[PDB]
């Protein structure tokens, strides 16, 4: 790859500058580029990898939305389908990568339940980013692969995991958001996400010290979206 | 409105 | 080019789509393939080309200035000067970009003022964006092609626009910009501002119904810089 | 503080 030739510590650095800098293609590349020397990637490193990736993704998924809403008003010439089939075939391009690296690299049965638990989270993730553009039979394929993935993440995370870890909340969330608008489930994402406000809040002397602010932010999110969902 | 996910952090 | 296939009123769309989707990268390429069809643009297709591209090389001259900060403090490894250049090449490629386009095709002796005085404007700005960047015998040659461009446009608005007029405006708040920042020549930049802000609310009465507001506020921006320079 | 420019507009 482009990143071959640079040392691991070096794409580590240039990704933190480029966080710095908001240049989050660049930051993406670096991480891949670090992700592709092989080893593992500590609690730090995943997040470099996952701000990276998601901010990259996220502004596809804000402008195929605007594209898709024009596109939907307009059938109530072909230029709006043609660039909103552009956009949605970079995004997919960039979920198929995140994909790649994950199951060529990331994803193994070693490690400690946090990697564990995070990498399979953000194969769901991306799998849903998928889903949210897909139709056909690919379509099936990709919803069912992302449910596959959240579950193996779930089962882990509780077996594993205190019910205020961050990873294992922000993982519940974003299954009950894949329930509520991607599975048509509306009762198993608001049963998901209870259960998992109520399991926190019942067992809230888990907190970390490391890591609190970051599970009382994903708590306040679910009771948002419990709001949101009722 | 739609459903929040995970933010981005730190 | 790549835009080559597609037809101008096409391109002109795609672009309007993609500053409603903030894909200015997008903008900017089917504004360039319009450019490239050899024809004049209009004024709102000056504006569309003028979004786009600023957009782009804004956010490349923040990481610059964010890169650039870090590098000065830690000369007080190799990464932060060997990414500050990757930034500083992309950041440079896109002013030749530009500047290849004003001269291939936009900048002319026919055409109106406003589009005349517009072309010379972006000239001298991209030419200024080099010099931010620039350090050698590159450096002089492109401060005094910012200068002459810049002076060219003056010449020009003051024989044929209103004082009040936003092009003449916005071209004498970013003269006087290059005048401060980039010449070291406050007192011209002071005196510019000066001239400018007084001589549009002594003939205040020549603001256009379709863009006073556009006028207005680089006034204030005038006396926001005289402000600060003062 | 920096010098401002003219802004993005329309
Ligand atoms: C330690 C570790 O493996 N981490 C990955 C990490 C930190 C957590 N996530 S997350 O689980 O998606 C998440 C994101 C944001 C919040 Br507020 C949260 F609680 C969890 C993303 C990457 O950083
Ligand atoms: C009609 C025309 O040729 N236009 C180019 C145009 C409209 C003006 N500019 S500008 O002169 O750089 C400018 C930008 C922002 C403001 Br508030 C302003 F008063 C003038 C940029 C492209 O649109
Ligand atoms: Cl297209
Ligand atoms: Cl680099
Ligand atoms: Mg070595
Ligand atoms: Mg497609
Ligand atoms: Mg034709
Ligand atoms: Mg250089």
């Amino acid at each position: 790859g482009a990143m071959g030739s640079m040392e691991r510590a070096s794409l580590i650095q240039k990704a933190k500058l480029a966080e710095q800098a908001e240049r989050y293609e660049d930051m993406a590349a670096f991480m891949k580029g670090a992700v592709e020397k092989g080893e593992e990637l500590s609690c730090e490193e995943r997040n470099l990898l996952s701000v990276a990736y998601k901010n990259v993704v996220g502004g596809q998924r804000a402008a195929w939305r605007v594209l898709s809403s024009i596109e939907q008003k307009s059938n109530e010439g072909p230029e709006v389908r043609e660039y909103r089939e552009k956009v949605e075939t970079e995004l997919q391009g960039v979920c198929d990568t995140v994909l790649g690296l994950l199951d060529s690299h990331l994803i193994k049965e070693a490690g400690d339940a946090e990697s564990r638990v995070f990498y399979l989270k953000m194969k769901g993730d991306y799998y849903r980013y998928l889903a949210e553009v897909a139709t056909g039979d690919d379509k099936k394929r990709i919803i069912d692969s992302a449910r596959s993935a959240y579950q193996e993440a779930m089962d882990i995370s509780k077996k594993e995991m205190p019910p205020t870890n961050p990873i294992r909340l922000g993982l519940a969330l974003n299954f009950s958001v894949f329930h509520y608008e991607i599975a048509n489930s509306p009762e198993e994402a608001i049963s998901l996400a209870k259960t998992t406000f109520d399991e926190a809040m019942a067992d809230l002397h888990t907190l970390s010290e490391d890591s609190y602010k970051d599970s009382t932010l994903i708590m306040q999110l679910l009771r948002d979206n419990l709001t949101l969902w009722t | 409105q739609r459903s929040t996910s995970t933010p981005n952090v730190h």
